[PDB]
């Protein structure tokens, strides 16, 4: 069909990538399809960060389609900050293509260490207008406007290890994705994919939650005070000054989530938040969650969350949809 | 872990 699908590869199934290209000569790059962000970058030539230097780099003297900007621009992230300027170039997605504003990252440090540790060049953000820097129109909506494909939206079926690959499906929904039906869920602001839902972790509840669905995020975010207490009466230790919280695997006590709009309900059984830490002794599990502080009531449901749910993020719609995921 | 923008 005329849908634009891109490739989504898993990478020890814990992170998956997708591949995009900038310039008319086609220079490729691994890129995070980031659903929490608005703005797209690629390490630039210019880049002198060691990080970089392991990277694929874009240099724009090898692209006649290439438009200097120069404008100084810094995208932060939850885990970091890069830096660099604007440059308008072609930008190449599946089989679609087209001219987009973008940034050429010349600085990386801050989001070490991460951004060695990985493998990905860049990001292309999904999210809306209002969330990128330097006023900047999702591409999805570009494309639609230039009759390229056929609805302003976007899909994601993330990958399974050893079982199947994932796939970023722009233009149009395939049903090859998921069982039942999918439901919509309204935007409560056009800015991250962002919808209210009662979030209920066991008895802890947050009524009329914000919500944030990102593709860029590997873990289920809650504020600080929430998801300490939810820790507190589960015996989920936290690793001193680390990211990382684990309990027994065999802890019977992790509930299952619940989200529930009016209408709906999505769950998220313990098993999709759990992992043994060491593949021989399955005697501790790594607990994907994390405290994260944006406002009193915002949670990131991830990739944690999107493995089990087949998700559409439709502009046109302004809404966010989900149903099971198949295999 | 990884969480992507404020």
């Amino acid at each position: 069909s005329e849908n634009d699908v891109i490739e989504l590869d898993d990478v020890a199934n814990i992170m998956f990538y997708g591949e995009g290209e900038v310039g008319d000569n086609h220079q490729k790059f691994m890129l995070i399809f980031d659903t929490g962000s608005a703005n797209l970058w690629v390490p630039s030539k210019k880049c002198n960060s060691s990080g970089c230097s392991i990277k694929n780099l874009y240099d724009s003297s090898k692209s006649k389609s290439y438009e200097k900007d120069g404008t100084k621009v810094d995208i932060t992230y939850g885990s970091g900050t890069v830096k660099g300027f604007f440059s308008k170039d072609l930008v190449t997605l599946g089989h679609l293509s087209m001219p987009y504003k973008f940034i050429e990252v010349i600085d990386t440090d801050d989001l070490e260490p991460i951004y060695s540790s990985v493998e990905f060049d860049g990001i292309l953000g999904l999210g809306w207008k209002d969330l990128s820097i330097g006023s900047i129109d999702p591409i999805v909506v570009e494309l639609k406007n230039q009759n390229k494909i056929d609805n302003a939206l976007f899909t994601f079926y993330l990958p399974v290890h050893d079982v199947h690959a994932g796939y970023l499906t722009i233009g149009g929904i395939e049903e090859k994705f998921y069982e039942g039906n999918i439901t919509y869920e309204k935007l409560n602001h056009d800015l991250y994919w962002q919808i209210d839902l009662d979030v209920h972790f066991g008895k802890q509840t947050m009524e009329k939650a914000n919500v944030i669905v990102d593709s860029g995020t590997t873990t289920i975010t809650a504020p600080s005070e929430f998801l300490n207490k939810f820790f507190a009466n589960l015996n989920v230790i936290k690793v001193p000054f680390l990211p990382f919280y684990v309990t027994t695997c065999d802890n019977k006590e992790m509930p299952t989530l619940e989200f529930k709009s009016a209408n709906n309900t999505y769950t998220l059984e313990p098993e999709y938040y759990m992992n043994p830490i060491l593949e021989v002794d399955d005697t501790l599990c790594m607990i994907t969650m994390l405290p994260v502080d944006i406002d009193s009531n915002t949670f990131i449901l991830g990739d944690p969350f999107m493995r089990k749910y087949f998700t559409v993020f439709d502009y046109d719609k302004e809404s966010v949809g989900f149903a099971i995921a198949k295999n | 872990x990884v969480v992507x923008a404020x």
